[PDB]
């Protein structure tokens, strides 16, 4: 009637069976979601290439002639 | 516009069903008392600092990495990053204050987050926070050519900065809880009366342009 | 964000390549008739693909082939996987060449500077 | 024209020979038809004006206007069927009389192919008006009022009585089509310099700029509902008409003799639009928002260009039937209210929940809301005047800043905020008030549908 | 214990 | 210290005359009581008073709007520092947008009658 | 302080008539008098097939029908596809170099 | 709201209403309760010690320098509560406080409905009306002899008659019409 | 959403707060009972009672109308008749 | 306290305190509620701008010019860093990109007609 | 009605307040409002939350139903 969900004083609210299970459901799945696409995709940090270290390049290869 | 829609209707959520509370200083400890909610603001805080593999992470770290990569202004480039941090730094100010802290609303508790019109929109939009950027990315049309090079540090900078924001606000917070009340305002003043772009250009503007009608232009 | 830059706006940016005018020095320079680049679309295959002028690059043809993927295997967004790495590997094969070009520049303003200043500017 | 006009004339005899009791209802009733009449001058099907007769045309420009002068004498005779409801039965019927006169007087003057018939009836409308003002004038102050509305329009009106006699003289005849179809070219002598103040000013004068415009805000002020109607709505725009057609001849001069008025009228659009900003008086505000929306169209009838001339015309069809509407509604709030405060009476809305939606559309059409005829208007003035002089855009970007601030605290500090504690009680609402608005909103929502019509003889 | 909700005269 | 500006005024609290105050300013602070509570207990008679349908009139804003709009060239002398700061303000910008109207206008019609003006794909005006 | 014994009883008596104005604000029983579908199949339907109608209507006979109403960016077509109106089958492309 | 003010203000109710202002905003940078409940059992000291002072111009010396170091040591977005005024509902719901003088132009038919509603209120009215007389005369048979005067009203003093103008703090609006 | 206050649950929770207060008996506590004059409290202590009574109830009581809450009654109904409760 | 005799139109109007209704008690019964102004009591000249709504004077908890200074401060160093900035730009080691055919001369929507000069882009 | 909790159940012992409590002390000092704000320590929101409880909030499942995805996709 007037309570639909006893109201409490200085206690822990009582909570429901649903409140409690869908908080838990959204979660997990993010979790699992995240966890998913790391395992499957996992370039999200690494990258998909590696960056080419610039001062390894053989002179030759960057046309650097030799003094003339 | 998916995760920002969530975390307002989720403190529309908290601030109902507490008597009203609009301040954060007033609420705590909502994580045990309403985890529907909790577990949809955290949802929606990670996806605001970019977690890995949520929507922001889709297309906020190419943003953030498009800025390592491109010529631009040093100054630029430097604040969007610890804007980036600090991102993170607020939102943990949301969690810590707001979710994971001892209550501290007022005594008598009601709260009721069982409404279907409370819990659908928020559930469902909540399926949107987790699997929107997934779904977006894939399908748009490949476009901007992005540059997937990088030095490894500018490829993981988004997520770096990101994670060590979050740490440095547990720190700070964790640290208030001492009986030790030793802030001194150094600099929370600019932050806190919003940079005082407020307090000044509101009053002046509106005083010497309304000074000007009534005592210059109307009656001179 | 680099260290490159540093070198460049900290110490001497004579030997530092201007970040416009990469290709400053002659383009055959050390070169035995380079090869030019190949482009393997014909321009008309881009027109045809309406891809963004941006997007018309030395990788131009295999971005159209993940385009082709992505009409086909339509409600399937998830498979064109392959042409993706595909296109993206011949960009990153891209930017790997912008870098050996700016480096190359870089290095060989260092030669103009050994060069011209004990062979060429002392006696 | 004359079934616009001589129904009108007999109106006369009704208003007079009807029953005290019945007088009301068969005016208002026979005018709104008499308007239905007004309506076939529209059905133009080729570019040549319609020239019904030697004295009587009908071109683009005045086909707007005749509609809206006919419009208003139903509405003007329901408006002020509660004050002057408190007469004798025969200072009605005069009333009635007299605003029937001034559209008669209007519709013709609108409807004039000689220029000087255009004056004759022009400083005509003067008399109906100033009996209007005075007689029924509820403040102390409206023979004052009446003293300024005459004076200002007289000083300029004999000076464009010699201008149109000197032209007569100097090129034949004062018939708009046929000055329109002949060489007159001015010579930018000194003397011509002076001629085209002449036509000008008298037209400058009632279209208030902003140097002489003291006349409108203080006739508006104590002139009953009525009078301020007919003063905002189709009187100041009589002073537009004229310039539109009197500036066909003085073609050269005009290119380098605007820069004194458009400068004061843009400048003067910033300090009349601003004024309104902090102003006690609600008719107060609406006049100073009258003179700078009617700067901008001394500002566009100068300017001379095909958008500005047709962007007048929007605006000032327009503005004519808006100011109107917020006339009308701060008549509302001062007969129940007794004081024309815009700080007492606050909070109206939560007791009187439509007239607030009525306030609301009024304001928006006010200020530039996109879908309105009235955006539509101050966009193409704003366009050639910045095709005048890009700088232009600043002082007509400082009014619309302001336009939109004065027009929502007319909302804001009227209809909205706690409700004023007890004053005499708020009656609620008569359904005449309601209709006498919905009457000047749903012809500005069926406009805007069809601008083309109200578009001028420029396109 | 439903209260009675003063409200303007909605009529006109 | 708080400085007080024009804006961003004193606080009643920081403000020296609240802490020292002497009997007479006592005397006055209790004085205007007196005037509000006999200007309050005028309009609470007259407000709470059934039998009553008149306007209350708060005539304390009628004077108000007359000293402001009524009573204001009854009390104009000219002097200086008011006509000359009344003719900067009429003919200042007035004559200051003349010659940023002129110059612009005189600009664009050099330019247009040279033929540099591009005017393209204008077909409005 | 504390409040005078003479506001502790204007406080008292009016407070009590606020008590008996509210009481008095309680609605009685029938104070409200009254002056004398599928579901969602009433709302899918009803509410959007009908006017899908109808914009089909507008759209397929007059806008379809008028010039330059509906204009669509040309479709896509990568080497390889069939045009369905010429039949015409784009070349292939120039075998660009594989497994680069 | 509802007594009226004081003329001056007393040495006490000024050091007593910082008390309330300081510790109030004591709890804004010391948010959570632990720390509070220390904090300020910390700053009574502070007014406790100097309480007897009894050296007037020294206590208005230290309330002087007290309000002074509060201005400084202030939050500035302080803890106020959610309908106080600079709060963030303040005057929310009087978009619905109607001001109940407008239920006397109702139509004939809307008060037909909800009846015995205006069957009690015609009683109130008949209240209002029975005593306005009584009332404005005992206002005016108790107003003070000339001198200081202040705006509380006197109460009944005798059976029947009601508070003297007691028409608007009763049938005052419902603070929250909801 | 909450349930609307009572003339006596507006009263209990008031006597409750007041029992928490160590200084405060929790034994000679009464409704008409003065705090200052009965109880025992100094001025510095009417301040916080009301605050805990503004932090119990959620609003604030204004320093005017708050420098006589003294019984620990007229809390009860200044409370109640600032919340409109009728009973 | 007449306003000023300089002939300006106040006349005889009180120069009352230049404070904004912001500060008067938000508790106290005000008899217009929302000017928080009394009946009789003396309206200010310029109570079209100190409302509750225009202008605010009000103390605040940092002094006025502390608040100018800083806050243009900021705005300054801002603007300011922002400029070494563009001085000192980031930009990685990367040469210019390199578009096919002539830059795309002709899809840039070029003249077909006349040829650019070539520009060509060479391996490594 | 509404009851209430007994108000003798608040006690400062086994909560923060009582840490607080004891250094007052040590200053001599007794703050004596705390038993009001021990019903916040006092039971159910007792427990401290940790900042990666929340962030973790049901990673156990969803880790494990991470695995059991992974098994079906290995099953094939
Ligand atoms: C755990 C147990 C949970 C039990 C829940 C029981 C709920 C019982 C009532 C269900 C009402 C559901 C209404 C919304 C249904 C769609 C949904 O929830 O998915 C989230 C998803 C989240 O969407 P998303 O994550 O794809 O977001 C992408 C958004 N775009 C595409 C724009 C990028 O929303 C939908 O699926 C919308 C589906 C629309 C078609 C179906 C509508 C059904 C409406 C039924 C109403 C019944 C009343
Ligand atoms: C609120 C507004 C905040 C500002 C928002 C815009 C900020 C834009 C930058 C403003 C400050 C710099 C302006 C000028 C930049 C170029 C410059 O300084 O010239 C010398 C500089 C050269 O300085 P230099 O010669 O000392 O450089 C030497 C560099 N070393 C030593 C390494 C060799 O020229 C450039 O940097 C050209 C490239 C940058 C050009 C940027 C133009 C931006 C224009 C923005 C206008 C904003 C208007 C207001 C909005
Ligand atoms: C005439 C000179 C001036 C006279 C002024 C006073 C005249 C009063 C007496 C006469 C009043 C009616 C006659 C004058 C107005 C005539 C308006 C009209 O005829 O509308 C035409 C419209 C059909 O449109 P159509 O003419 O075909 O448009 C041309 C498209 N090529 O017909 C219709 O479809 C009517 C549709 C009605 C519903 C419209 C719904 C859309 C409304 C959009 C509002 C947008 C927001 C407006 C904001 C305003 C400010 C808040
Ligand atoms: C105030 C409202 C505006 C007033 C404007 C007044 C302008 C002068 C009177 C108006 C009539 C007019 O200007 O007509 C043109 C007339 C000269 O015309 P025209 O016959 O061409 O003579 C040129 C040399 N042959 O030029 C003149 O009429 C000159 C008249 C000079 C005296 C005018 C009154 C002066 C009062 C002091
Ligand atoms: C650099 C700025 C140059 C400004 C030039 C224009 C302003 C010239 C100011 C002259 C001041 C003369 C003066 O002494 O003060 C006002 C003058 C004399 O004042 P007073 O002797 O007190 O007697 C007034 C009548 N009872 O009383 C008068 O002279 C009255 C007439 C004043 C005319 C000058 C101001 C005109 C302003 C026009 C505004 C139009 C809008
Ligand atoms: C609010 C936003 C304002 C944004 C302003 C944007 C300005 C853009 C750059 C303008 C200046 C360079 C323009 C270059 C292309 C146009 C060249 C041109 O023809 O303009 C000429 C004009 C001449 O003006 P001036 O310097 O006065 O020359 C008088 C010489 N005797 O050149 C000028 O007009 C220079 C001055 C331009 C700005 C004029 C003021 C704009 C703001 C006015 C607000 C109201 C001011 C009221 C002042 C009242 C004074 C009593
Ligand atoms: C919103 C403001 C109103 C926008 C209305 C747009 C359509 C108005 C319209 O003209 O539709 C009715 C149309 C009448 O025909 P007619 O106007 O002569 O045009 C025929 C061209 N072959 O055709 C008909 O009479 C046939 C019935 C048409 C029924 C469907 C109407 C669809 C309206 C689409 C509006 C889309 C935009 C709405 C949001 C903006
Ligand atoms: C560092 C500097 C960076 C560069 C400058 C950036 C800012 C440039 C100027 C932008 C406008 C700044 C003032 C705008 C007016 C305004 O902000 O209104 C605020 C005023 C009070 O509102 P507020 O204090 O926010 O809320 C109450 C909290 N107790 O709310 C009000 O109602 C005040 C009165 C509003 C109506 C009158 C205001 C004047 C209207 C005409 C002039 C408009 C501004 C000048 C013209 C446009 C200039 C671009
Ligand atoms: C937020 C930051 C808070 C900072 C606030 C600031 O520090 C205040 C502080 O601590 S410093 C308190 C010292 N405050 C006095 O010293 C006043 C003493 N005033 C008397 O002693 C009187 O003479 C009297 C006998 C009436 C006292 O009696 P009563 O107890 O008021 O009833």
């Amino acid at each position: 009637g007037g309570v639909h969900i006893q109201p409490r004083y200085r206690e822990f609210p009582q909570l429901t069976r649903s409140q409690v299970i869908q908080g838990e459901f959204l979660s997990s799945l993010m979790w699992f979601w995240i966890l998913w696409r790391f395992w499957h995709d996992s370039d999200a940090v690494l990258g998909h290439f590696s960056y080419p270290d610039p001062s390894q390049w053989t002179d030759e290869e960057l046309g650097i002639p030799p003094d003339d | 516009a998916f995760f920002k829609a969530m975390l307002f209707m989720c403190s529309g959520s908290i601030i109902h069903s507490l008597a009203d509370e609009q301040d954060i200083r007033k609420m705590g400890n909502i994580t045990k008392i309403m985890p529907f909610t909790s577990s949809c603001l955290v949802i929606g805080s990670l996806a605001l600092t970019g977690m890995p593999f949520l929507t922001g992470f889709y297309s906020k770290d190419l943003i953030i990495e498009a800025i390592n990569t491109c010529n631009t202004n040093a100054w630029a480039l430097l604040i969007t990053l610890i804007a980036t941090s600090m991102t993170a730094m607020y939102s943990m100010r949301i969690i810590y204050f707001v979710t994971m802290t001892k209550p501290r609303f007022p005594p008598l508790i009601s709260i009721n987050e069982n409404d279907p019109d409370l819990m659908n929109p928020i559930k469902r939009l909540a399926f949107g926070s987790i699997f929107a950027g997934f779904v977006i990315s894939y399908n748009i049309p490949p476009t901007s050519i992005p540059v997937l090079t990088m030095p490894w540090f500018l490829k993981t900078t988004a997520l770096i900065i990101s994670v060590l924001g979050f740490l440095i606000a547990l720190e700070l917070n964790n640290l208030t809880m001492k009986l030790s009340m030793n802030k001194a305002n150094p600099y929370s003043s600019f932050s806190t009366l919003l940079g005082f772009f407020p307090s000044i250009i509101h009053r002046i503007t509106p005083m010497k342009s309304l000074n000007l009608s009534l005592k210059t232009s109307l009656t001179l | 964000m680099g260290a490159h830059l540093t070198r460049r706006y900290l110490w001497d940016a004579s030997v530092e390549p201007d970040p416009e005018k990469i290709p400053s020095f002659p383009p055959d320079l050390g070169f035995p008739e380079r090869k030019e680049r190949v482009m393997v679309a014909t321009q008309q295959e881009m027109m045809d693909a309406q891809l963004t002028l941006q997007q018309r690059d030395y990788c131009a043809h295999y971005l159209i082939r993940l385009l082709k993927c992505k009409r086909d295997s339509f409600p399937n967004f998830l498979a064109c996987k392959h042409e993706q790495h595909d296109w993206d590997y011949c960009e990153h094969l891209d930017y790997v060449k912008r870098m050996k070009e700016f480096e190359r520049e870089r290095r060989l303003l260092q030669r103009k500077k050994r060069r011209a200043l004990k062979e060429a500017r002392v006696a | 024209m004359l079934k616009i006009i001589l129904p009108s004339l007999m109106l006369l005899p009704l208003t007079w020979l009807s029953s005290p009791k019945k007088t009301w209802t068969n005016v208002t009733s026979y005018s709104f038809l008499i308007s239905l009449t007004s309506l076939t001058l529209l059905w133009q099907t080729d570019e040549n004006y319609k020239n019904f007769s030697n004295m009587f045309s009908s071109d683009p420009l005045s086909t707007p206007l005749i509609i809206l002068t006919a419009w208003l004498l139903p509405l003007m005779l329901m408006a002020s069927q509660n004050h002057l409801k408190k007469d004798n039965n025969v200072l009605q019927k005069l009333y009635i009389s007299m605003l029937i006169s001034l559209q008669i007087l209007l519709i013709m003057t609108f409807s004039a192919t000689e220029l000087i018939m255009f004056y004759i009836l022009f400083e005509a409308t003067l008399i109906p008006t100033l009996i209007i003002i005075t007689r029924w004038g509820n403040q102390t102050e409206r023979l004052n009022a009446g003293i300024y509305f005459l004076f200002y329009t007289l000083i300029g009106s004999i000076p464009l009585l010699i201008a149109l006699i000197l032209i007569q003289n100097h090129v034949g005849t004062l018939n708009l089509m046929i000055l329109s179809f002949t060489t007159h070219t001015l010579d930018a002598s000194w003397s011509n310099n002076l001629l085209w103040l002449a036509c000008m000013m008298a037209f400058l004068i009632k279209m208030p700029l902003y140097g002489v415009h003291l006349w409108l805000p203080k006739a508006h002020v104590e002139a009953p509902i009525a009078g301020s109607m007919i003063l905002a709505a189709i009187l100041l725009k009589l002073g537009s008409y004229g310039m539109i057609r009197i500036s066909i001849i003085l073609d050269p001069l005009t290119k380098y003799m605007a820069y004194p008025f458009i400068l004061l009228s843009l400048w003067g659009m910033i300090m009349t639009s601003s004024i309104c900003l902090r102003q006690t008086d609600l008719k107060s505000l609406i006049a100073y928002s009258s003179v700078s929306h009617m700067a901008l169209v001394i500002a566009s009838i100068m300017i001379q260009t095909p958008w500005s001339f047709m962007g007048a015309t929007m605006l000032m069809i327009a503005h004519g039937l808006t100011s109107s509407l917020l006339f009308c509604l701060a008549n509302s709030n001062y007969e129940r209210i007794h004081s024309r405060t815009m700080i007492m009476a606050r909070g109206l809305q939560m007791v009187f929940p439509l007239m607030a939606t009525w306030w609301l559309m009024a304001s928006l059409a006010n200020l530039a809301l996109p879908p309105s005829i009235n955006l539509m208007g101050e966009l193409f003035i704003t366009m050639s005047l910045f095709s005048w002089s890009n700088f232009t855009i600043i002082l007509m970007g400082i009014n619309i800043i302001i336009t939109g601030m004065y027009s929502m605290y007319m909302i804001i500090t009227t209809q909205r905020g706690k409700l004023t504690n007890h004053m005499i009680n708020l009656q609620p609402s008569h359904t005449r008030e309601l209709t006498l608005m919905a009457l000047h909103m749903i012809p500005l929502i069926l406009l805007t549908t069809s601008p083309k019509l109200i578009t001028g003889l420029t396109m | 214990k439903r209260l009675f909700v003063v409200k303007p005269s909605l009529y006109y | 210290k708080y400085k007080p500006a024009p804006l961003a005024t004193l606080p009643s609290t920081l403000d020296p005359a609240e802490y020292d105050v002497s009997p007479e300013t006592r005397r006055a602070q209790v004085e205007r009581l007196s005037i509000r509570a006999r200007l309050k207990r005028e309009y609470l008679l007259q407000y709470n008073d059934p039998k009553r349908v008149s306007h209350i009139e708060d005539p304390a804003l009628i004077r108000w709007t007359y000293a402001r709009s009524a009573n204001i060239y009854p009390n104009f002398r000219p002097t200086p520092k008011n006509s000359l700061l009344g003719a900067v303000a009429g003919f200042g910008p007035l004559i200051f947008w003349y010659y940023v109207f002129k110059t612009d206008r005189d600009r664009k019609e050099r330019l247009i009658q040279e033929g540099k003006l591009d005017r393209k794909f204008n077909i409005s005006y | 302080s504390g409040y005078t014994p003479d506001e502790k009883l204007r406080l008292q008596q009016l407070r009590e008539l606020r008590r008996r104005w509210l009481k008095d604000q309680e609605l009685s029983p029938r104070e409200p008098v009254l002056p004398p579908a599928y579901r969602s199949s009433l709302f899918a339907v009803s509410h959007v097939l009908i006017p899908m109608w109808f914009v089909h209507y507008y759209v397929k006979y007059h806008m379809a029908t008028k010039p330059y109403t509906i204009v669509s960016s040309k479709p896509r077509i990568f080497p390889g596809d069939t045009i369905l109106e010429t039949g015409e089958v784009i070349p292939p492309m120039r075998d660009f170099p594989d497994q680069h | 709201a509802f007594c009226a003010p004081p003329a001056y203000l007393t040495h006490q109710q000024k050091v007593l209403r910082l008390y309330k202002r300081a510790l109030r905003h004591l709890e804004s940078w010391c948010i959570h309760r632990d720390k509070y409940r220390y904090f300020a059992c910390l700053m009574r000291a502070r007014f406790e010690e100097h309480k007897n002072e009894k050296d007037m111009m020294r206590a208005t010396q230290l309330l002087r320098e007290a309000e002074e170091e509060f201005w400084q040591n202030q939050h500035p977005q302080p803890y106020i509560f959610p309908d106080s005024p600079g709060g963030t509902s303040f005057e929310r719901y009087e978009c619905y406080k109607v001001p109940e003088w407008c239920l006397d132009y109702w139509h004939p038919s809307e008060k037909a409905m909800y009846p015995d509603y205006f069957s009690k209120r015609e009683q109130w009215k008949k209240l209002r009306m029975e005593s306005w007389d009584r009332e404005v005369k005992q206002l005016q048979e108790e107003t003070s002899p000339d001198g200081i005067m202040t705006e509380a009203l006197p109460p009944a003093r005798r059976e029947g008659d009601l508070p003297p103008l007691w028409w608007h703090i009763v049938t005052r609006p419902r603070e929250r019409p909801t | 959403d909450a349930p609307p206050l009572t003339l006596d649950g507006i009263k209990d929770r008031v006597l409750y707060v007041l029992k928490l207060y160590d200084k405060i008996d929790p034994e000679k506590l009464s409704v008409n009972s003065h705090f200052m004059k009965d109880l025992g409290l100094d001025s510095l202590d009417q301040v916080e009672i009301i605050m805990a009574m503004e932090d119990e109830f959620g609003f604030e009581i204004p320093d005017i109308d708050a420098e006589k809450l003294m019984c620990p009654q007229e809390i009860v109904d200044y409370i109640a008749d600032k919340k409109d409760v009728y009973e | 306290e007449p306003y000023p005799d300089d002939g300006m139109g106040y006349g005889d109007y009180p120069m009352l305190p230049n404070r904004s209704q912001h500060e008067r008690d938000p508790w106290y019964q005000w008899d217009h509620s929302e000017l928080r102004m009394n009946w009789g009591e003396p309206i200010h000249w310029d109570l079209d701008m100190y409302i509750r709504n225009r202008v605010d004077t009000s103390p605040t908890p940092v002094s006025w010019d502390v608040m100018c200074k800083h806050l243009f401060g900021f705005v300054a160093f801002m603007v300011f860093m922002f400029w070494v900035g563009h001085v000192f730009p980031s930009y990685q080691p990367v040469g210019p990109k390199q578009y096919p055919y002539n830059n795309l001369y002709l899809e840039r929507g070029g003249d077909p007609t006349k040829e650019p000069e070539p520009v060509v882009h060479y391996d490594i | 009605k509404m009851e209430l909790p007994d108000y003798r159940q608040w006690k400062i012992e086994g909560t923060p307040l009582e840490t607080v409590q004891k250094k007052l002390a040590a200053r001599g000092l007794r703050d004596p409002w705390a038993r009001n704000e021990a019903w916040r320590y006092m039971g159910g929101f007792a427990g401290n939350i940790t900042f990666p409880s929340v962030i973790l909030k049901g990673f156990k499942w969803g880790f494990a139903a991470f695995v059991v995805a992974l098994g079906a996709e290995y099953f094939l």
